């Protein structure tokens, strides 16, 4: 997260981390919807220009944390992937499209005061919240600039932006499963996502029922926090189909 | 690398 | 669930983190 702010403790309690087994190292984000459901993207497990192609066993999910590098005995649980569910049309090859991924745990997670899960937008809260100049939330323990590693989670509030002001910002092809947020270069504020940020939840705190709702998942960029480029998100709500389809399907 | 070894269990 | 998006250490006790305000005030 680059011109964010530590987090504070329990503030996103859902906040997940991807974790490299060997070698141990940060490789997402990720988000719980569940006590067995983890939310990512999909090129944090797959992404074949990088050679990227996890399978379950490569893997940890780290839950409840707060430091990055830290292992916080007493308060993150750490588990087992069961199972992979990338998006059947996920386009690695081009924009990215699609670009979500289910990780189903070997054994539910306990609730605690740091470990909870978030909502999944219904139809009527994406469209009432997902406006330009709405601000969500991102979190993550990727890069604090684009050239270092932060000590502590990160946070940024964002707003989203108008989908031509998304378009015109980049020859990318945007589609209606992605929006994109941030501020503009007038707007003076600043703030993005950045790499190992990815796959972490962008998040809305609906006003209707005061509850926490993941509208968004860090997809991809070009640089960070540039003047005039705004960061891409995965647009949650539209692929909600396939989320229950899977966890209905899977259990 | 930075990072602090989990335990071995996992 | 029946519980999401409601955290133990803010919601749940009628806490607010320092900027969820931002967000509210952003939802004209
Ligand atoms: C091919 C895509 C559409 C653009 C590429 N730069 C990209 O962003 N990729 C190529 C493969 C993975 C993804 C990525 O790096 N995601 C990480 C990332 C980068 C920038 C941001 C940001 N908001 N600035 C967020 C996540
Ligand atoms: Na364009
Ligand atoms: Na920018």
């Amino acid at each position: 997260i680059v011109e964010g702010s530590d987090a504070e403790i329990g503030m996103s309690p859902w906040q997940v981390m991807l974790f490299r087994k060997s070698p141990q190292e940060l490789l997402c984000g990720a988000s719980l919807i569940s006590d067995r459901w983890v939310l990512t993207a999909a090129h944090c497990l797959l992404y074949p220009p990088w050679d990227k192609n996890f399978t379950e066993n490569d893997l940890l999910v780290r839950i409840g944390k707060h430091s990055r590098t830290r292992y916080e005995r007493n308060i993150e649980k750490i588990s087992m992937l069961e199972k992979i569910y990338i998006h059947p049309r996920y386009n690695w090859r081009e924009n990215l499209d699609r670009d979500i991924a289910l990780m189903k745990l070997k054994k539910p997670v306990a609730f605690s005061d740091y470990i909870h899960p978030v909502c999944l937008p219904d139809r009527e809260t994406a469209a009432s919240l997902l406006q330009a100049g709405y601000k969500g939330r991102v979190t993550g323990w990727g890069n604090l600039k684009e050239t270092g590693q932060p000590s502590v989670l990160q946070v940024v509030n964002l707003p989203i932006v108008e989908r031509p002001v998304c378009k015109d910002s980049t020859r990318i092809r945007i589609t209606d499963n992605m929006f994109c947020a941030g501020y503009k270069p007038d707007e003076g504020k600043r703030g993005d996502a950045c790499e190992g940020d990815s796959g972490g939840p962008f998040v809305m705190k609906s006003p209707f029922n005061n509850r926490w709702y993941q509208m968004g998942i860090v997809s991809w960029g070009e640089g960070c926090d540039r003047d005039g480029k705004y960061g891409f998100y995965t647009h949650v709500f539209r692929l909600k189909k396939w989320i229950q389809k899977v966890i209905d399907q899977f259990g | 690398g930075d990072f602090e070894e989990i335990p071995e269990e996992y | 669930e029946a519980d999401c998006g409601l955290r133990p250490l803010f919601e749940k006790k009628s806490l607010e983190d320092k900027t969820e305000r931002e967000l509210l005030e952003s939802y004209i």
